[PDB]
Formats: structure tokens, sequence, C-alpha cells
């Protein structure tokens, strides 16, 4: 498993069980109700997905796109971005917005 | 800035760190780019004054002088759109890019 950082989630990393990303004030929570909240900027955001499904998680693929399952792998949710095979982050960014950049283009260390 | 990211349009100032547990890229004042505990470096070392890290539209990293002039580039580019360079908690500075998906939760509509 890849370690943990509080405002990132790397492709193959996993948010559940109110499991969340935090930036400044902004936090991004995947939680026990199935509805991914974004609490900050202005607004906030959500899925809006709240009962739809049980113990449902979080995960970016190796594609760029962000997916919510539920426990039987049913999705719940997606954010419908694909893109080119390859390594992808979601980055709770300070000014508010999450988003989704990819694939690694360029690397220090192989 | 972010503390361990750098977003195309942002510049990572003269003795500026980004940092991520361990690792930590530091933007020296002797022009030199160092990832500390990744074992890299730009080998940039005493090439100017004032130095800066910024990332262009297309993501590619780029090191300027003082005076703007460039002393050191990733070569590696794409389209033109948002990029950033991510300092990964496995020890390697990594850029990703274009942008795929955006969450706003700043518009009223």
């Amino acid at each position: 498993n890849i370690p943990f950082t509080d405002n990132l989630l790397f492709s193959g990393q996993v948010l559940y069980g109110d499991g969340r990303l935090t930036a400044k004030n902004h936090q991004l929570v995947m939680q026990g109700d199935c509805n991914l909240v974004l609490y900050g900027g202005k607004y906030g955001w959500q899925s809006n997905t709240h009962g739809n499904g049980e113990h449902c998680f979080l995960r970016l693929n190796h594609k760029g796109e962000l997916i919510i399952k539920d426990d039987d792998f049913k999705t719940i949710w997606s954010s419908n971005s694909s893109s080119k095979q390859g390594d992808y982050v979601l980055i709770l960014r300070d000014d508010g917005f999450a988003v989704i950049y990819g694939p690694a283009i360029w690397e220090t260390s192989a | 800035l972010g503390t361990n990211y750098l977003l195309s349009g942002q510049t990572l100032n003269t003795d500026g760190h980004l940092k991520n547990g361990d690792f930590d890229l530091v933007m020296q004042n002797d022009c030199n780019l160092v990832l500390y505990n990744g074992n890299w470096q730009s080998n940039t070392a005493n090439n100017g004054r004032d130095c800066k890290l910024t990332l262009t539209d297309y993501g590619e990293l780029v090191i300027k002088n003082g005076d703007g002039s460039t002393v050191w580039r990733s070569r590696a580019k794409s389209v033109k759109g948002n990029y950033a360079a991510v300092l990964h908690p496995d020890g390697r500075l990594v850029v990703f890019g274009p942008s795929v998906f955006k969450i706003d939760p700043w518009v009223p509509g």
C-alpha cells in the first residue's frame, strides 16, 4: 500500500468509512452513508448518493476514473473521466478545488 | 503553492521547499534543485542567482535565474493544460497531467 498524504489520493488508494482528504479548512470525505462530500470552497459539493449502497469506498484507477463502489462492487458514482493508462493523482488543492491529474509524464526515479 | 505540490503557473521561490515526510525538495540559492533523501538533483549548482522553479502549461519543469534565463528543463511535455508536480511519499517528484476532472465548490450555478 502507498503511504497516505492528507491532501492526495494516488491511483489504487482507497477511502471509506468517513476517511478523507484535508487541506487548510477544506475536506473531501467518503462518508459511511455512501456520499462523497467536499466540505469547503464557498458552497461545497456532493456526489448526491446518500443511502445508495452499503459499505461504499472511493478509488481512483490507473486511467483517471474516480469511482464510488458499494460492498458488492456495484458502481454508485463515477467522475466519468478516462484517459491514458498510467499513474493518476487526486489533489484536494489549497484553493478548495479537487482535481484529478494524469497520467504521470515525468519522474525523478523509476 | 502546495506543501507537497507545484501547479502550472505557480513558482517555487529561491530556498523554497516541497516536503513529504523525510523527502525534501529544495530550490536552492546555488541554483541546484535537490530532492533530499530521494537520490536526485538537477545538477545545476552555481549556474545562477535568485533561481526559481516553474511548471509550464505543457507540464515541463523549468529552473530560471533572477534575470529569467533558463538553467534546466525536464524536456518531457504533453498537451496545453493544467499540470501538477507532486512530491510522492515514496520519495520521487512526479509531474502529472493534464487535468482530466475537477470538483468545483465555488460556482453558484
